[PDB]
């Protein structure tokens, strides 16, 4: 995933 | 006033109305100076829950696609029907960007003055040119990859000014990983670029880490297991 | 594009979670001939659902907003005002659209129907749709659309006996019926002793079928005993 | 809650  | 439109994004992100959310913050975009901590956060949620479902969308119709193509005798028609499809869905990714990016080059990365903004705004835009990129192929792509690389590598410079457990200094870090990975595919590099920045982590665990301890101690996990994924291929 | 190449279009949106379109791709097969297929019926009701839910919910979350910042100690004007803007806003967005589908029901979709299957269907909606319109109106024009509720929830609820106890949209009317007599009216005793009877008389005939639809009444009689051991209090 |  990515960052928030 | 500055306050009740805050108020306003607020109230549009308890609502998940994240369409007007984008509005209700270019309407603070328009004000003056930067924006805050709290107002960047905010500008941050409104576009990624827009952008997030279509780019959802897209990988669903793009594995529908695949799914009806590959087979012993392919209906055309709905070949057509699903590719209009996903290229509606592709102009909405392409608005949503280019609305950010403009805002980003024009009046947010310019204005910006202490660091942790610099990294910020830097940072999305290597994300938003990363998402145009997920779609385009063969040369459009190149020329995109290399506006997100230099932003990631604006963004990279600045952030050495950071301590290693900033949320924005590690949300970097995993997101230009992710970038290689995804879009340059190399995952020497961004297993590199990971781990370096999950290890500088670790030293500076026991190291203040206080207010940022929600928000870094996720992306150190996110890096993790990203490693994990990479690894194991 | 024919009919058949609209149905998938509309698997597609729902597929991709884009219902706003969704709605569209099943106007267009609203207009076509013959009535609504059972696959055509479920897809419609999907759609319908998925755009007014996320309305209902911001309703809801700001109405909530706009109780707390009331009750503040020095409460701010301007804010009161600006939310109950807001709350407005997304009135005026549920009632489009629950009066674009209670059009759709009274015109084309329940004077069309033969079947008791489809009747049931069409009404249900009916009643949900008033339903949902009862959740924010004020009380003497909401007292008009509890009318209309009750009407299509009753209309629904007298055909329903064609259908076998354990048919999802015979115990799905129940369910929602029950939900309007304990959450638009206030009668506890009405929505148990309803809910109650459509439990037990699933009961019954569960012997006899739910042979593969067993996951879709299975999930709905868990609903009501659900309901109704919330609504034991009374 | 309702039906679905």
């Amino acid at each position: 995933a990515s960052a928030p | 006033t500055r306050e009740d439109y805050v108020f306003m994004a607020q109230l549009n992100e308890n609502a998940e109305r994240y369409d007007e959310m984008v509005e209700t913050m270019r309407k603070i975009s328009g004000m003056e100076g930067e924006l805050s901590d709290k107002e960047r956060n905010l500008l941050s949620v409104a576009y990624k829950n827009v952008i997030g479902p279509r780019r959802a969308a897209w990988r669903i119709v793009s594995s529908i696609e695949a799914k009806e193509k590959g087979r012993q005798k392919p209906n055309a028609k709905r070949i057509e029907q699903i590719r209009v499809y996903r290229q509606k869905i592709e102009k909405e990714l392409s608005d949503i960007c280019n609305d950010i990016l403009k805002l980003l080059q024009e009046q947010f990365v310019p204005r910006s003055t202490n660091a942790d903004a610099k990294v910020f705004y830097y940072k999305m835009q290597g994300d938003y040119y990363r998402y145009l990129a997920e779609y385009s192929s063969g040369e459009d792509k190149e020329k995109i990859a290399g506006s997100a690389l230099n932003a990631y590598n604006s963004a990279f410079e600045i952030s050495q000014q950071l301590p290693p457990t900033h949320p924005i200094r590690l949300g970097l870090a995993l997101n230009f990983s992710v970038f290689y990975y995804e879009i340059l595919a190399s995952p020497d590099r961004a297993c590199e670029l990971a781990r370096k920045a999950f290890d500088a982590a670790i030293t500076d665990l026991d190291k203040l880490t206080e207010e940022s301890y929600k928000d870094s101690t996720l992306i150190m996990q996110l890096l993790r297991d990203n490693l994990n994924l990479w690894v194991t291929d």
